[PDB]
């Protein structure tokens, strides 16, 4: 095969969030040849890795994952029917896909992160290997530092007009090892009128592939429930710590929640990002 | 006045010295906005009853002398006779706590 | 109490790739639990039309996205059972996106139907789900009227330079039913130096769901070739018949038949015409 | 002068009505290219052999003298000598056309 490339209309380009990244795959053939398809698939991946202590610790997570079947103008049959390319010709088909709106993987690189996005082409041929080409093209906090939170809602009564509910929270990193604890140091403050009850959960949000759609399951891993705290009182956790449980998904993005339900108001919460590898 | 007590062995160094006499100790904390707001009626009400012990403890320093009272939340009140817990009440609350002491002497 | 859908646009007639967000709100008289509000979002198209005494159906679906619906107040997520207490207003966002394709344009009319909506579900403990809908509106010849094109392509010559080939061709109507036969009528002309050959194909685009993507698979059904056309000559379709013949993932099918002239060493001469295609 | 035939009567009656002469048809097409440019020439031959008969036949006004004859393109001149066919070629091919009643006469 005398040729076959990935060549992107702007070759020196680095593309957006909701970007469309659009080109052609050109092949060009020393003998008359046969062609069963050619197909592509574009790829986005970050990598998130480290190691504690001397442990290896590593999370993986897509943000782009496309698959089409590229097709000839002059070809207008179908995919059961190969078409014939000729030497002198160049056979060009045009491929576009548009990548997601928010987060591209390129948010911890370098110490810790890597981030992939490419483009392979496929060519099938009758009683061949498929053929393949790649080409990568360009998309747009520390993470072993602690992380502190604070959030204050304001929780009225007739006789308490600035009651105030309070949740401030700190952990030591951002990243952890499935099997590793999370130890939470925080402390509650509750001038409101109610009773309220501080809980915590590390959640687990599933992107994954299903029908035509990328959806989101919000899951519920392991959680702590505090003393509940009354009218004009405080509280303190110190060390009191969440498990991290080992769990077509791209990726699964991870929260310790800690929050401070209020009971005839809505909850005050802090989400605190996690990074969870295997 | 109010004997800040930054020790383990000197909360035995309080609760020796009071004879049949009433203790009481504020389990506090800096961060606290209710255990702030009852520091000066706690300190006010030390003056006033002067035949009654008063004493502090910062739960965040003395986490031992906290943890053995089993405070689990600030401020908590607690109240000894000769030594002997006798009464004990959580929040900042002024009346409660000056009507504990009447009732407890 | 009250459970309806409200979109965040409510006059606006959507077009192809357009998102579609709103809020469903719910509202109680009597405290309650809830084990979810659940959005299904269709959009489906009928053509029905009678062939003699034969009826003939083609059903499309161009939009089919579902999706259970979250408060900001359940943040443990989709398990988290929902307290709804009387007195004040519960807002689920939904936002989903129109497919690229050509979608059907929402019509209540001749040969049938198209409709939008979305459906929204209240589950609950022990109790039968609640729905609601509310429709919304899309917007991308008669079916029985004859489909015709031309197409005339130059190809030259160092000696014809001149040299053209085209093609015309008619059929009767755009709706066929399963195993009738299109009867193409059709005239090839030929100047160039090349000999040509007339070809019709019906091709079938499947519209599928998969990975997470909606994709295309394209299919040549039935064929029919002609004749070779030697330079300097036409000739004619007088006509000729192409048969038309005979998973959850399929949404719709777009048919075309296609009406060719092959000319070797060149591009071919193609005319498209758009098809309904129904079952009996 | 060339002869429309409008019918497959007046084409049997034209086939009958020439001797032992040849007979040249031209199978033509109003909307045809090929067809409208060799027709001038058709003509300017039946001028000069003077000695042969020249009929045009319109494929689409007579599609059964066309599809008996086999016609299956446009122009396609076939030859006759006493109602028998001695020759056919397709194609707007005026040299061909000439060297072909010049070889059948």
């Amino acid at each position: 095969i005398k040729s076959f490339e990935v060549v992107f209309n702007d070759p020196e380009k680095v593309y957006g969030s909701g970007e469309k990244v659009a080109g052609r795959v050109i092949v060009e053939v020393c003998e008359v040849t046969r062609v069963k398809a050619v197909r592509i698939l574009a790829c986005g991946v970050a990598k998130v890795l480290w190691m504690q202590g001397s442990q290896q610790c590593k999370q993986t997570s897509e943000y782009l994952r496309y698959e089409d079947t590229l097709l000839l103008e002059d070809q207008p049959t179908g995919e059961n029917e190969m078409v014939i390319m000729r030497p002198g010709n160049k056979y060009e088909y045009k491929f576009g896909f548009e990548l997601p709106q928010g987060p591209l993987g390129t948010s911890f690189k370098g110490k810790y992160g890597s981030v992939d996005y490419w483009v392979k082409a496929f060519l099938d041929r009758p009683s061949q290997p498929t053929q393949e080409t790649k080409k990568n093209f360009e998309v747009v906090p520390d993470l072993m530092a602690p992380v502190s939170a604070k959030k204050e809602k304001k929780v009225s009564s007739m006789f308490i007009p600035d009651g105030r509910v309070s949740v401030s929270a700190r952990i030591d990193r951002k990243g952890f090892c499935e099997g590793d604890e999370i130890s939470i140091h925080a402390d509650f403050e509750n001038t409101s009128s109610r009773i309220v009850v501080p809980k915590a959960a590390i959640v687990a949000r599933h992107t994954y592939l299903a029908n035509g759609q990328t959806k989101v399951l919000t899951q519920k891993l392991s959680s702590v429930r505090g003393n509940h705290i009354i009218s004009g009182t405080c509280a303190s956790w110190r060390g009191k710590s969440l498990r991290v449980q080992k769990i077509n998904i791209l990726r699964v993005e991870y929260s310790l929640l800690i929050y401070v339900s209020v009971p005839g108001s809505k909850k005050v919460i802090l989400d605190l990002p996690l990074v969870i590898g295997s | 006045m109010v004997k800040q007590i930054e020790s383990k062995t000197a909360f035995q160094e309080a609760l020796d010295a009071a004879g049949d006499k009433l203790v009481v100790v504020d389990f506090s904390a800096t961060w606290c906005g209710p255990a702030k707001m009852i520091k000066p009626f706690f300190h006010s009400l030390s003056e006033k009853y002067s035949n009654v012990i008063f004493l502090e403890v910062d739960v965040d320093d003395c986490q031992d002398v906290a943890s053995e009272c089993e405070v689990k939340c600030m401020p908590t009140f607690q109240f000894f006779k000769k030594g002997q817990k006798v009464g004990e009440f959580s929040g900042a609350n002024k009346e409660k706590l000056e009507a504990t002491i009447n009732e407890l002497v």
